[PDB]
């Protein structure tokens, strides 16, 4: 049940349901958010 | 000292903004709407802001990308040819 909580906050609410009040984050928005610290721009996601 | 925002408030969101025929992705920050017309915020913060090319990034065309939206984008050359 504490996998099933924390799995439900890092696939729907992001990284911002452990720094605070969970947001409503689309998973299409997530990858977006992600490769931008990596470097990779959203032209990378959206076409492939 | 830590950094916690505290209420919320629910918004309309879009990956894309399609305008001449090619898809505009934001530089930084996301896509907001009130219902009427489509603003450009920041991820912590709610400050609305215009639609501007230099706050966008204009890659492809618009039919790739799932969930585009058809809005204006406000270009301040646009009045400075014109004045």
């Amino acid at each position: 049940q504490y996998t099933s909580a924390l799995l439900a906050g890092t696939i729907t609410s992001g990284w911002t349901f452990g720094a605070g009040a969970a947001l409503q984050i689309p998973f299409a928005m997530q990858m977006a958010y992600r490769f931008n610290g990596i470097g990779v721009t959203q032209n990378v996601l959206y076409e492939n | 000292v830590t950094y916690v925002p505290a209420q919320e408030k629910n918004f309309t969101t879009a990956p894309a903004i399609c305008h001449d025929g090619k898809a505009h992705f934001p530089r930084e920050g996301v896509f907001v709407s009130n219902g009427t017309h489509w603003f450009v915020t920041q991820r912590n913060f709610y400050e609305p802001q215009i639609i501007t090319t230099d706050n966008t990034f204009v890659s492809g065309n618009c039919d790739v990308v799932i969930g585009i939206v058809n809005n204006t984008v406000y270009d301040p050359l646009q009045p400075e040819l014109d004045s």
